């Protein structure tokens, strides 16, 4: 019955302070724990180990606005000075007698990051890949915040909802959102028209790109 | 420094057995336990066994009928075999240095040095390896499209990795045929687009694809 149990999501704003909870179960209510951090698209990193009398020692490299204290069965985390780079799973681990085992995991949402308008690159298809017999326009969305947008294609102002495939959104290394999406046409297609559109709508402002054969 | 570096296949059919290595450089495996952790995408961290050679090993019970750990200390190595492998067991997987047992049997409890993770899919799709297209036309965007491949991943670089300021890869997108294409971009000066020659090198090594393409407008 090694439990432990963290709340899925926690938030805080931008500069501020915020404090995770992991509890253990109570068969184990003395138990040290580790904290591990994932920041989005990457693996985990070690943050610290917290003690059942409270004390902590963290990481090697792993900054003082990092700390960690104990309330009977409850370990805690504390992030100060919060930067969007902290918004991350945290996940407590612990070690049992012949087990080790992981808390659910909490994703913190850091509050307050400026909104950010994408950027939008439409590629039309290559000579290589018509010489394939295929076409795919690529249209790259990068650098939005936050992170959700809608996509619409035209072809000489028609909309185009037929061979259209989009990615969710996903963090990027610049602390900005980045998604892309697809549009497949026969060759024949692609140079029957006069141009296709992307259109990307990103907080109910639109922004285009055209290609032309 | 000691660092972890898990490998494997990247694909396993199902029911079959996936065989993992970690293997350790910069310090030795002996005294430590090593735990092998995995996490399907999207998902939570599980663990799912460890092992000290000399000592013992233990595995999720969850997991304990499929799961196989060892190590090899002539390559300084670790090893994880998981039997019969399912659907839930698509997963990125990790290995870590665990607790130190000293001789006395007093020990010191850590989980401090994480490996890269190595990605595993189960399917009975086969491999399938990308085609590699360039895409092109203040600054630039010259690109490559990689259509059509299975299972993830592909690694991306550009000019043999000279180039890394403003290379963006991004993540793929999953076809109804079951198949990935994902997209990668350098931001280039407009300038340079005659003082300079850009290559974008893919890998994809469940398929032992590698092919180089120019991106010029
Ligand atoms: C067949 C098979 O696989 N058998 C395995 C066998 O291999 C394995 O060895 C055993 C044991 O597995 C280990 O289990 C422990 C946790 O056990 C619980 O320990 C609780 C105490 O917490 C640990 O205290 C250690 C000492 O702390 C120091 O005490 C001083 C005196 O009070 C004090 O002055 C210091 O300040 C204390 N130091 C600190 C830092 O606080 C400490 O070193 C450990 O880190 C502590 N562990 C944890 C998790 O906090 C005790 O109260 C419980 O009764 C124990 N529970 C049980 C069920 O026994 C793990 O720490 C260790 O990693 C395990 N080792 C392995 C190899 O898994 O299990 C068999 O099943």
């Amino acid at each position: 019955q090694l439990v432990l149990t963290q709340s899925p999501s926690a938030s805080a704003s931008l500069g501020a302070s915020v404090k995770l909870t992991c509890t253990l179960s109570s068969g184990h209510s003395n138990y040290a724990i580790a904290w591990h951090q994932q920041q989005p698209g990457k693996g985990p990193r070690y943050l610290m180990k917290v003690n059942r009398d409270g004390s902590h020692i963290r990481g090697d490299g792993i900054p003082d606005r990092f700390s960690g204290s104990t309330s009977g069965a409850e370990r805690y985390l504390t992030i100060s000075s919060l930067q969007s780079e902290d918004e991350a799973d945290y996940y407590c681990q612990t070690w049992g007698a012949g087990i080790r085992v992981f808390g659910g995991g909490t994703k913190l949402t850091v509050l307050g990051q400026p909104k950010a308008a994408p950027s939008v690159t439409l590629f039309p298809p290559s000579s290589e890949e018509l010489q394939a017999n295929k076409a795919t326009l690529v249209c790259l969305i990068s650098d939005f915040y936050p992170g959700a947008v809608t996509v619409a294609w035209k072809a000489d102002g028609s909309p185009v909802k037929a061979g259209v495939e989009t990615t969710t959104p996903s963090k990027q290394s610049n602390n900005k959102y980045a998604a892309s999406s697809y549009l497949s046409l026969t060759p024949e297609q692609w140079k029957s028209h006069r141009s296709y559109s992307c259109q990307v709508t990103h907080e109910g402002s639109t922004v285009e790109k055209t290609v032309a054969p | 420094q000691v660092q972890l570096q898990e490998s494997g296949p990247g694909l396993v059919k199902p029911s079959e057995t996936l065989s993992l290595t970690c293997t350790v450089s910069g310090g030795s495996i002996s005294g430590y336990y090593w735990s092998w952790i995995r996490q399907p995408p999207g998902k939570g961290l599980e663990w799912i066994g460890y092992i000290h050679y000399s000592r013992s090993t233990n595995s999720n019970p969850a997991l304990k009928s499929r799961v196989t750990i060892s190590s090899d200390t002539s390559k300084n190595q670790l090893s994880l075999r998981l039997s019969s492998v399912t659907a839930a067991d698509t997963a990125v997987y990790y290995c870590a240095r665990d607790t130190y047992y000293y001789d006395s049997g007093d020990y010191e409890d850590a989980f401090d040095i994480w490996g890269q993770g190595t990605m595993v899919t189960v399917s009975s799709a086969s491999t399938k390896g990308p085609s590699v297209f360039p895409l092109a036309p203040g600054t630039a965007a010259l690109g490559c499209l990689v259509k059509d491949y299975f299972p993830e991943p592909v690694t991306v670089s550009w000019n043999s990795g000279a180039l890394t300021s403003g290379v963006h890869t991004f993540p793929a997108v999953l076809q109804s045929s079951g198949l990935y294409s994902l997209s990668s971009v350098v931001t280039v000066p407009s300038s340079s687009l005659g003082t300079q020659t850009y290559i974008c090198n893919v890998n994809h090594k469940p398929s032992n694809t590698k092919v180089d393409k120019k991106a010029e407008p």
